[PDB]
């Protein structure tokens, strides 16, 4: 493989590549837009070191005090039925409803797993609301507390629109601490300074600044209190030790310790109260979409790289001719029960069949008889398409052509030509029809045809009857050319029986469906039965850039008409 | 930007001196709140003025050697490296 090969493969699979890449980018964009934005607030703490202070800030003693102050064990979440309802509601400009709850006591089921009891609050108006834990409906009003069914709830200042639901969870105190501790981080930012950079992340920009202020104040009170405690302990013992000159001397020490306790001042200090950065830190939309593009491309490339190395079908007539198989024509796919040579004579596929008609006039000379058998390797390779249209292009040249549908198994040529289905080839071979009663004329054609008749139970044994050679010997005197349509050779043996009485035999190879070895196996199965295959007809060729770079030619053909 | 950097320097200058006094200012703050035997009241008065002088004279740790001036040659865009990259990339 080289540059031209891979570029032709990329050009051919451009629909697959573009679709897979666009799907990946669409998923990346939908994630970047629907993912909940997570903000970050930061405070700066300056200790009068800074190692032990970090572990005390992240302790359940300091953090647990914040959970109690702000009631962080009362989890309230806007109710959205899908996993994307929250993101799209944000895109529609809907402001998220928030309700302020100051007292919440659930019945505390505390079962095997659900240690977090939950209720659902449905806003009815600005003042009153509803509650349903397990179907039990309870009506509540802002202000007046509710103590019913073992459920204590106090909702203040419902700021939402009617109909909105909210999941109200009472998670345990440790779970509230573990959630806060997971989003709360402490750093030193100088590794030597007394400066502490407290950061906190969360989906609510205002709430996380109130939490980080509560954490900081608590830590500030505790830090200073400890420094205060040493002087409060000495002043405590002084108050316990006061029993006259020494009494006045202790009185001076009395106020000197009063001043110190009053002054306080922790080594730790606050320089910046918590404010929230309005730009969310997550999701990082650019890196998500960029990864979506790049991941979509490398996936599209490996899929194309696999389909290229895995495909075995024919790509050009050159592959067949490397083995020594004469390819007499390459018929393109006709994008246009009709005969193509009759419905659209100017079709690009009919122009390729005319090139086969002239190639055969030179190849069918020096043959035993004027009988041409057309077979192939696999079914639906185009044997009936080519033979029936080849007969139509030879009929317009003024020749008497007979098309024999010797596919006694799945032949449908009678349906394609208009049929008096009675008395086909089967009825003749079984002896219940004369040769004159089976020949019929194609209406918009110009050649006679013999249909297959009724499907016999022994198609391969009927063709071995001496009547078949009698029909061909009779028809070879009343027609200039007999074209015999046959089943595929790698399916059944009918074509090897018929090919004994045909002077010329051509195989039809489907463009990408058949393999080169599949056509070589077919030609050698004929030769083993005494049938000499003159050559091959590549059918169903499509325009491909990979063929133009791998070989010099794509073998599709040019359109040549005056446009009017 | 030279007016801003001068403001940042002077604010950090005024602020820094104040910071060292803040330990003695908080002590002085509580003392004023604690000013009401009489001999101790005089001992507090000695501490009262000692906190006033300490706060006033507590200016240190920050000196501004040079005031902000703007370099008249822009630092960006670097025209030479941009045009050179334009040639090489082209
Ligand atoms: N080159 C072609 N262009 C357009 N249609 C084709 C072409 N070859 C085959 N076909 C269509 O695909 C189908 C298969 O053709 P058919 O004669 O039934 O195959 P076979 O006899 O080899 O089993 C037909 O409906 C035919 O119209
Ligand atoms: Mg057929």
């Amino acid at each position: 493989i080289d540059l031209g090969r891979v570029i032709g493969e990329l050009i051919d699979h451009r629909k697959l590549i573009i679709s897979i890449t666009s799907v990946f980018t669409l998923f990346a964009i939908l994630y970047a837009l629907l993912a909940t934005p997570i903000y970050e607030t930061d405070a700066l703490i300056q200790i009068e070191q800074s190692a032990p202070e970090t572990a005390l800030l992240q302790s359940r003693m300091i953090l647990g005090k914040t959970i109690d102050d702000l009631n962080l064990q009362i989890q309230i979440e806007q109710k959205y039925f899908p996993v994307i309802g929250r993101g799209l509601a944000r895109l529609m400009g809907e402001k998220p409803g928030n309700i302020d709850i100051t007292r919440l006591y659930l019945p505390d089921s505390d079962d095997i797993s659900n240690n977090t009891p939950s209720i659902i609050l449905t806003v009815k108006d600005k003042e009153n609301y509803s509650i349903n834990s397990d179907g039990i409906q309870l009506n509540g009003v802002v202000g007046t507390l509710l103590n019913e069914k073992g459920i204590s709830l106090l909702v203040n200042e419902i700021d939402a629109k009617p109909g909105d639901q909210f999941v109200i969870t009472q998670l345990p105190r440790l779970k509230a601490i573990s959630d806060l501790l997971k989003s709360f981080s402490v750093a030193d930012l100088g590794k030597d300074t007394g400066m502490l950079t407290l950061t906190l992340t969360g989906d609510n920009p205002k709430r996380i600044s109130h939490i980080l202020d509560s954490i900081s104040q608590n830590y500030l009170a505790q830090n200073i209190a400890r420094q205060a405690a040493q002087d409060a302990k000495s002043l405590e013992f002084l108050n316990q030790q006061l029993p006259r000159a020494v009494y006045l001397q202790l009185l001076n020490r009395q106020q000197e310790l009063n001043i110190a306790k009053s002054s306080a001042i922790g080594n730790v200090r606050i320089i910046d109260n918590a404010v929230t950065d309005p730009n969310p830190v997550r999701p990082k939309k650019t890196i998500i979409i960029v990864i979506g593009v790049v991941l979509g491309l490398i996936v599209s490339v490996v899929l194309v790289l696999f389909q290229v190395f895995l495909r075995r079908g024919i790509e050009s007539p050159e592959q067949l001719e490397e083995i020594g198989i004469n390819v007499y024509a390459s018929i393109p796919i006709s994008e246009w029960d009709t005969l193509l040579a009759v419905g659209n004579p100017a079709d690009l596929a009919v122009e390729a069949i005319r090139g086969l008609r002239t190639s055969l006039h030179f190849a069918m000379m020096e043959a035993k008889n004027n009988v041409l058998m057309i077979s192939g390797a696999s079914p639906s390779a185009g044997m009936t398409f080519i033979s029936s249209n080849l007969a139509a292009t030879i009929a317009i040249t003024g020749k008497k052509v007979l098309f024999i549908d010797a596919d006694l198994r799945k032949g449908y040529a009678h349906k394609m030509f208009g049929h008096k289905n009675d008395k086909g080839l089967s009825e003749f071979l079984s002896g219940q029809a004369a040769a004159e009663m089976i020949i019929d004329k194609v209406e918009g054609g110009g050649f006679d045809y013999i249909g297959r008749g009724q499907i016999p139970p022994n198609p391969a044994e009927l063709l071995m009857h001496p009547r078949f050679e009698q029909l061909l010997n009779w028809a070879s005197q009343n027609y200039d050319l007999i074209i015999i349509d046959t089943p595929p050779i790698l399916a059944v043996t009918d074509a090897a029986i018929i090919g004994r009485y045909a002077g010329t035999c051509l195989l039809v190879a489907r463009f990408e469906k058949n393999t080169v070895k599949e056509i070589d196996v077919s030609m050698k199965r004929f030769e083993q039965s005494g049938v000499v295959v003159k050559g091959c007809i590549l059918n169903g060729v499509v325009k491909k850039a990979s063929s133009y770079y791998r070989y010099g030619h794509n073998h599709y053909g040019y359109s040549y008409y005056d446009k009017k | 930007i030279s007016h801003i950097l001068d403001s940042i320097s002077q604010n950090y200058l005024a602020q820094n001196i104040a910071r060292q006094a803040a330990q003695d200012a908080k002590s002085l703050e509580f003392l004023n709140q604690q000013l009401p035997g009489r001999a101790v009241y005089l001992q507090l008065l000695n501490r009262q003025q000692e906190l006033n002088i300490a706060k006033s004279s507590a200016i240190g740790n920050v000196r501004i050697i040079d005031n902000a001036v703007t370099d008249p040659n822009p630092v960006r865009p670097k025209k030479t490296i941009i045009i050179v990259i334009g040639v090489v990339l082209g």
